[PDB]
């Protein structure tokens, strides 16, 4: 029996990504895609888990995707400001505003040394 | 729907709708400037069981953009949905907008189903083979595999499956530049989609329903403030006398007896005057097979008070003159020995010419009392064997409300 052709804003293929890269994805506005890192870099996320890293591509602005990546430590930006929400081990969340065309870190490689988790990645 | 992007003004009657902030999204198309047709499942808590999608306001704020083929530009119109009218049997709903979009034409509806082998096209804002959400809408190509009870089964031709976000999207079949809506996409195998894989390209769509739309879009033509210009005749060759009435738009609308509403001067009188099989409406407007009146012509080569229909020798009019006399016309005859005419009405097969006295009494001429009480004083333009506009200008049949409320 066929499924309804209705858009629920659940990231397509998220089940396979969890199996292959170790990252998990949930809901977004559909304008951010997970892709490979091969000269097509836009927003890059580095962590010490899963397959080490992965890249995302922005299709339109504004855009967001509430992906989850444990033990993240660094982010690269390009041609755009990036608003990143991370969470500590005590459940407290904070927001870091990263500048365009630069590199910033998170807790683990930041000011606190905490093994924080990426909760939300938002495009200006 | 996986195919070439299109922004041409052939499919600018399409629409994209969203419910809530990020709750649900699906496609649709215009059937009027005020009405957009989509699937009922888009508004369901469970899209696989669109039974609880009741008529009335949307559960969540629902908005739609029309004609915006390219999402990166401001081109197109944005309207809010105020009311929903679900189909009583199948997965289909009509959305009423707060405001009209008079600039964008609707798509015509098909008169019948496509058959197996028929080349159909489809357009929508759903997922592609490589994008979760597209920038521009895309057009695909499908063929009919079979037709079922109120639905059409289709398959992708050379791939191009119906995917996700295509629900509510139109199925189209064109001929000689004219596009007709043949159905609305509901479910699919979703093969060849971004983020997923399956071989099958099969999909199912609800069959287009012209009557459902007609009785919803035009649901409120009457019941409001109508003129007294009402007349009866058979305008659909059904064997049942229908009713036509003039509305505030200055046009004459036909309401068909089962009154259901159709699609398309001091006194008005109808009847099949020339025995042509199509009811007509001093100039005679002749009826045609399509229910549309032709250009009128003079019935002759100003002191008459009332004129109503009357059948003479199987075929006619009766005119009440200011002198109190009543004459029938085919050649004319005297209807009554003296000047004793009273409100003149049309005829009906009571067993006969109906009439109303100034004292409110109703009677008929072969007069004899036709109604136990005397409450017909305020009644005007009584038409025909069942037989008044009423004090609220709502036609009653003798007094049942033939008109909806």
């Amino acid at each position: 029996e066929m499924p309804q052709a209705v858009e629920d804003f659940s990231y397509p293929g998220a089940a396979k990504i969890q199996a292959e890269t170790g990252a998990i994805l949930k809901r977004g506005n559909g304008h951010m895609l997970m892709t490979s890192c091969d000269g097509s870099e836009d927003i890059q996320v580095m962590s010490r888990t899963g397959q080490k890293d992965f890249c995302f591509n922005v299709m339109a602005k504004p855009a967001y995707l509430t992906l989850e990546v444990p033990q993240a430590y660094g982010i690269w930006t390009s041609a755009d400001p990036v608003k990143t929400t991370i969470k500590d081990t005590d459940g407290t969340a904070t927001v870091i505003n990263a500048p365009a065309n630069d590199f910033t870190g998170y807790g683990e490689a930041g000011s606190t040394g905490e093994p924080t988790t990426l909760i939300e990645l938002r495009v200006a | 729907t996986v195919g070439d992007p299109t922004t041409d003004a052939k499919l600018d009657f399409t629409a994209r709708l969203t419910i809530g902030t990020d709750y649900r999204s699906c496609s649709g198309a215009l059937v009027d400037t005020q009405w957009v047709l989509t699937a009922a499942s888009c508004f369901a808590d469970d899209p696989n069981q669109p039974d609880t999608v009741a008529a009335g306001k949307p559960a969540q704020l629902t908005r739609a953009t029309v004609g915006r083929a390219d999402s990166n530009i401001a081109n197109g119109y944005v309207r809010e949905v105020v009311e929903l009218v679900p189909h009583p049997e199948r997965d289909m709903v009509l959305a009423r907008l707060d405001k009209a979009i008079p600039d964008i034409a609707p798509v015509r509806l098909a008169s019948d189903a496509p058959t197996a082998g028929t080349p159909l096209t489809a357009v929508g804002f759903g997922r592609t083979k490589d994008e979760w959400v597209p920038i521009q809408r895309h057009q695909g190509a499908f063929t009919v595999t079979s037709v079922t009870a109120g639905a059409v089964n289709v398959t992708g031709q050379g791939g191009d499956a119906i995917c996700a976000g295509d629900t509510g999207g139109p199925l189209l079949q064109d001929k000689n530049g004219t596009l007709h809506l043949v159905g609305v996409n509901n479910r699919s195998m979703q093969g060849g989609c971004y983020g997923s894989e399956t071989t099958s390209t099969d999909a199912i769509a609800a069959m287009s329903d012209a009557d459902f739309v007609t009785q919803t879009v035009n649901r409120d033509l009457g019941t409001g403030n109508l003129s007294d210009l009402v007349a009866s005749a058979d305008f659909n060759s059904d064997g049942r006398t229908d009713v036509a009435a003039v509305l505030e738009d200055g046009s004459l609308h036909a309401f068909y007896a089962k009154l259901e509403y159709g699609r398309e001067m001091v006194q008005i009188i109808g009847g099949d005057f020339n025995s042509d099989g199509n009811g007509d409406i001093l100039n005679l407007y002749t009826g045609t097979a399509t229910g549309i009146l032709n250009k009128s012509k003079p019935m002759w080569h100003k002191t008459i008070k009332q004129v109503t229909r009357f059948k003479f020798n199987g075929r006619g009019l009766v005119a009440q003159w200011g002198d109190g006399n009543l004459y029938g016309y085919y050649t004319k005859v005297k209807m009554w020995p003296d000047a004793t005419w009273t409100r003149l009405t049309g005829t009906a097969d009571i067993n006969d010419l109906t009439a109303v006295r100034d004292d409110g009494s109703l009677n008929w001429y072969a007069a004899r009392k036709l109604w136990p009480d005397n409450t017909w004083t305020p009644m005007k333009r009584i038409i025909g064997g069942d037989i008044a506009v009423g004090g609220q200008s709502t036609l009653l049949l003798y007094g049942i409300a033939m008109r909806p409320a």
